């Protein structure tokens, strides 16, 4: 219920995330990303310390990013063939 | 009420963020 938990989580589910997006499993990936985000969200919730409140805030973004940018190249992927 | 006042110095510490793939 610590935020230090909640984040031990997200960047454990984020890690995850990054090994199968490395070995280009794009879909599990995806998944992966956004459970760590719900983490991630539930840790800037349990945190009151604004500094701390924005590094997570700021990491967040740059797996938001990742998993989007998987997604387009995943739909955009068959798109081209198909 | 269980929130966390969390020292960023140490956040940094006791948690490293993985960066993603370029």
């Amino acid at each position: 219920m610590s935020t230090g938990d909640f984040l031990t989580k997200g960047i454990e589910l984020v890690q995850k995330a990054i090994d199968l997006d490395t070995a280009t499993q794009y879909e599990e990936a995806y998944t992966a990303y956004y459970n760590g985000l719900d983490y991630l969200m539930l840790a800037l919730k349990y945190e009151k310390n604004p500094k701390s409140k924005d590094l997570i805030r700021a990491k967040f973004t740059e797996y938001l990013n990742r998993a989007e940018q998987l997604k387009k190249h995943l739909e955009s992927e068959e798109a081209n063939a198909a | 009420e269980n929130y966390s006042n969390t020292d960023p110095e140490e956040l940094l510490r006791k948690h490293v963020f993985p960066s993603v793939p370029k």
